[PDB]
Order: C-alpha cells, then structure tokens, then sequence
C-alpha cells in the first residue's frame, strides 16, 4: 500500500 | 539525479506524469517543492512525489 501523496500546492 | 520509482503512481494533474513501480526517471530539475521533482519518462516530463521514489543523485 503506497504512501499518502504530498499536497502539490506551495 | 537517478530517480527510481518505489511504488506505482498515476498522475493527479496535467503537470504530473505517471510511472510504474520500478521506472528509471531522469531528474532534470528541483528548485521549489521538497515533495515534487520534475523528472523525465516516456518522452514526457512532469512532477512526481519524492515519497513514491528512492533517490540516488
């Protein structure tokens, strides 16, 4: 079960 | 940087691109997000999460 992806908004 | 996918990832946006668990990527740029790398695959270039790959610069 791959990781929770980061929020792609700086 | 020799980028290597640890997991299978399907993009979430137009700026991002997909890779399958084990692709060899080419990191052309990184100068903003400490979460997204702009690498190369499949004749395209896009953002990929740093937690879905094992980095080896």
């Amino acid at each position: 079960v791959p990781p929770p992806v980061p929020p792609r908004r700086r | 940087m020799e980028a290597i996918a640890k997991y299978d990832f399907k993009a979430t946006a137009d700026d991002e691109l997909s890779f399958k668990r084990g692709d060899i990527l080419k990191v052309l740029n990184e100068e903003c997000d400490q979460n997204w790398y702009k690498a190369e695959l499949n004749g395209k270039d896009g953002f990929i999460p740093k937690n879905y790959i094992e980095m080896k610069p």
